[PDB]
């Protein structure tokens, strides 16, 4: 249904390298089931976040949950399809590089995907079977919400 | 004057058996004045 | 060198129609070997002309940027294998030169 | 020598109009207002009032040059709502706001005066 | 020899940081000062809770055509290249411009200034000469405003 990645994550380090920027922090997170190391940059003043916070991440090509492409334009008046507004904090950008452990002859076993949301980046380490959805130079959304 | 160069311009550079350039330090001599012809003629002076 | 003995990495990079013709048709293999020999004597000439390992040099066209522009203009996916016969590249660069 | 007359900053000599309408061709349902002989005092108000409208996408203004007393305002609406009518509605709401503010200021002054 | 200089260049740096964000009206005002803008407001980097645009996105709008440039910010830690996070750059160094869109990194003299392989240099070499003039004018106007 357009969802490229489903997983639950937990945050251990707010900023290991120090408070580089006032309104941005680099979250370091790993999953509970897929064992997928995650690095991510998030606005703080807009969305507070602290250690030991449990959230579920979702990455989808579109928020419409119908398969139709959005084509990347801002249209606040197009709320009729009831986009994925359940989740609490949304961000939008494009993937730009996909590293991995590929050898000359052996297929990649761990795929690392980097995405840039107008400066705010992530790094998604994990198994290739969980990352094949991504394709370089493709627009994606980030989704966030807290868990009890 | 006697001094080992540090900038790569005056440092000995040669092709190794492996083909990689290696920064080799060799003694060089800088002299006030010029007597270039006799200096080249002198023994143990690289004419190249 | 463009090694092809292992043949599995070559399978990963290229397409089956290409790899079948590359692993056979020894004229193609000899052409690639000739290209590598030319590149070897080219490297010798570079080492003779340019001592001190000064690899920074001024040339008209920024080839790396041109290749990058081609990549991100034709949306080429580096993960999937490409369809580009090496001999096509060989006579292409020769004809260009 | 070349100092422009001070009154020129707001008066309209014969040969130009206060308002001219230009239909932007880059995007459908867009207009390019060109209010003349005004400044930020009106442009800021217009931008703020238009931006409050729920059914207008783009709204902004710029002075092409501080010395030249001209302002350009661009408005883009949905494909069921002409930009001119949005401009007019914003102006009317503005007039109502200012009239109400004047009335309530009168009431406040009267109450303060014993 | 042309170069962004004085208030524009410093304002470019402070406008390209990660921390900077813009509300809707501010983004409309900034877009108004452009000249080559296609007239379509780009999708904001932030949707929920409220729309926030990032300065890098506006600068990406400023870049013309499809430029491909890669330069290092002035305060680039030398340890980043060898160690991990090479393409993440926690200090937000390693400016990368992809398909004419700014992807990461703050800009400074070493990227927009009078230096070889600068962003303006690549803009001239690729797109032409008129488009570079529009690039310079757009940068100065929007960054000043």
């Amino acid at each position: 249904a357009g969802i490229l990645f489903e997983d639950i994550f937990d945050v251990k380090d707010i900023d290991p390298e120090g408070k580089k920027f006032d309104r941005v922090s680099r979250l370091h997170c790993e999953s509970e089931s897929f064992k997928m190391d995650l690095i991510l940059d998030v606005n703080i003043q807009i969305y507070p976040v602290d250690l030991g916070d449990k959230f579920r991440l979702v990455i989808a090509s579109t928020l419409y949950e119908d398969g139709t492409l959005d084509d990347g334009e801002y249209n606040p008046t197009d709320d009729r399809p009831s986009r994925a507004d359940q989740f609490e904090y949304v961000m939008y950008g494009k993937v730009y590089r996909i590293e991995g452990d590929e050898t000359s002859t052996e297929a990649a076993t761990r795929l690392s995907a980097y995405v840039s949301y107008g400066g705010l980046l992530m790094r998604l380490q994990g198994d290739a079977n969980n990352l094949h959805g991504f394709e370089v130079d493709s627009r994606v959304y980030l989704l966030m919400k807290k868990l009890a | 004057y006697m001094h080992l160069p540090q900038t790569d311009n005056k440092k000995k550079i040669i092709i190794t058996e492996d083909g990689e350039f290696k920064a080799l330090q060799e003694w060089i001599l800088e002299t006030d004045g010029v007597s270039l012809m006799r200096v080249l003629s002198e023994k143990d002076v690289d004419p190249v | 060198r463009f090694d092809y003995t292992n043949e599995r990495a070559l399978r990963r990079t290229l397409q089956e129609d290409l790899v079948k013709d590359v692993l056979s048709n020894a004229h193609i293999q000899n052409e690639l070997e000739r290209e590598f020999e030319r590149m070897r004597e080219d490297r010798e000439v570079l080492r003779v002309i340019f001592p001190t390992g000064d690899s920074k040099v001024v040339l008209p066209c920024n080839l790396l940027r041109m290749i990058w522009n081609a990549q991100k203009i034709f949306h080429i996916n580096p993960r999937l294998p490409s369809d580009l016969h090496p001999i096509k590249v060989v006579e292409g660069v020769k004809e260009l030169s | 020598m070349n100092a422009p007359p001070a009154f020129e900053s707001f008066l309209l000599f014969e040969g130009e109009k206060k308002i001219t309408i230009n239909k932007d061709t880059k995007v459908p349902n867009a207009c390019l207002f060109t209010i003349n002989k005004e400044d930020h005092t009106l442009g800021n108000i217009i931008k703020s009032q238009l931006l409050k409208d729920p059914q207008v996408l783009f709204a902004g203004y710029k002075v092409p040059h501080p010395l030249e007393h001209k302002i350009i305002i661009r408005v883009q609406t949905t494909p069921d709502y002409s930009p001119q009518e949005a401009f007019t509605n914003a102006i009317t709401d503005l007039i109502s706001e200012l009239s109400l503010l004047e009335e309530r200021f009168r009431v406040a002054i009267k109450d303060k005066q014993e | 020899v042309m170069g962004i200089v004085q208030d524009t260049l410093t304002a470019v740096r402070k406008f390209t940081k990660r921390d900077v964000f813009l509300e809707r009206g501010e983004v409309m005002n900034l877009l108004m000062f452009l000249s080559t803008w296609d007239g379509k407001v780009p999708q904001p980097a932030i949707l929920k809770p409220r729309p926030l645009w990032t300065g890098k996105q506006i600068f990406s709008l400023i870049i013309p055509g499809h430029i491909n440039c890669i330069r290092t910010h002035s305060t680039h830690p030398d340890d980043e290249d060898s160690g991990p996070y090479k393409h993440i750059s926690p200090g937000d160094t390693k400016v990368v411009v992809e398909n004419g869109e700014l992807i990461m990194g703050i800009l400074c003299k070493k990227s927009l200034g009078t230096s070889a392989g600068s962003l303006v240099h690549i803009s001239y070499l690729e797109m032409g000469h008129d488009i570079t003039r529009l690039f310079y004018s757009n940068i100065q106007t929007v960054i000043n405003n």
